[PDB]
């Protein structure tokens, strides 16, 4: 839209329905430059790495990404413990992801 | 004041009785009441249905709550359960207040 307006809003909360939990978490990042914006061959020859069990080749980017893969993202203390304490089960479902108010 | 839910209708009294079965009356008419009854009890069953209705947790808290649980350590006994002898018990008291709310 432009330069004045936000371009989303802050949405932290949980939401118990019957058979349902639907968690929403809002967060606050900062992206550096990674690389000096170059891909880079490394290995543990790069890294000074000895063992041929920890032997490795690949590269690094200059791009970074997002994990909200573990549950204290999504769930507080308190929302953790009213799941297991009411539960014989649960698995996720749905997902909803958004990137908003960016700042360069 | 010993807690729980004042009524000026409470759920009502019901009142039970085995009717006086008289024994063997005289053969002449007396006009005395009869106090000589056949010996007699009843057994039964009773079913009562109570709905209760339920005030859920809005709670904005962040970290756990308190909650009422059993404790895992071994013991002799299960709490609330039967006895090697047949009694059911009840190790304590429980009240209603763990979850909690703000003032």
């Amino acid at each position: 839209d432009g330069v004045g307006s936000s371009s989303g809003n802050w949405h932290c909360d949980s939401q118990w329905l019957g058979d349902r939990v639907i968690t929403t978490s809002t967060r606050t990042w900062a992206l550096p430059t990674y690389n000096n914006h170059l891909y880079k061959q490394i290995s543990n020859s790069t890294s000074g790495g000895s063992s041929n069990d920890n032997a490795y080749f690949g590269y690094s980017t200059p791009w970074g990404y997002f994990d909200f893969n573990r549950f204290h993202c999504h769930f507080s203390p308190r929302d953790w413990q009213r799941l297991i304490n009411n539960n014989w089960g649960f698995r996720p479902k749905r997902l909803n992801f958004k990137l908003f108010n960016i700042q360069v | 004041l010993m807690g729980g839910f004042g009524m000026k209708h409470p759920p009502p009294q019901i009142l039970i009785k085995n009717t006086p079965v008289p024994a063997d009356p005289p053969t002449a008419f007396n006009k005395d009441k009869l106090n000589s009854f056949i010996t007699q009890y009843s057994t039964g069953q009773v079913s009562v249905e109570i709905e209760w209705e339920l005030q859920k947790e809005n709670s904005k808290r962040w970290n756990p709550e308190i909650q009422y649980t059993s404790n895992y350590y071994k013991s002799n006994n299960v709490e609330f359960a039967v006895n090697t002898e047949g009694v059911y018990s009840e190790p304590r008291p429980i009240g209603t207040r763990y979850l909690t709310r703000n003032l």
